[PDB]
């Protein structure tokens, strides 16, 4: 999270692997959620931060 | 009509008040601030009062 497919910092991109090539997914579609709904407190690289109930 | 019921609010305004939480555990001074939950119906139906109109 935070880097576009073209290897550039971007706070609205998520490099998600697919087949053999990297893709670009909209960041606003992140739903880290236990039974409730975690309030994602900030992300970077491979690590999300959550405050799940 | 209902405008008569709202004839009182013409001399009122929302206010900013402390919250102690905004879904992220932080001081807010938010435009929306709960003041008193007033559960008094045996059926059960809260009467959340908060700093907005």
């Amino acid at each position: 999270i935070g880097i576009d497919k073209s290897d550039n910092h971007d706070y609205t991109k998520i490099r998600y692997a697919d087949g053999h090539a990297i893709e670009n997914a909209v960041r606003s579609s992140l739903k880290v959620a236990t039974s409730g709904d975690c309030f994602v407190h900030g992300t970077m690289g491979h690590f999300i931060l959550a405050k799940c109930p | 009509s209902v405008s008569q019921h709202f004839n009182v609010y013409k001399a009122t305004r929302p206010y900013i008040a402390y919250c102690a939480d905004c879904g992220a555990g932080h001081s807010c001074h938010s435009p929306v601030a709960i003041e008193a939950v007033r559960s008094e119906a045996t059926d059960g139906m809260l009467k959340i009062q908060f700093s907005a109109q």
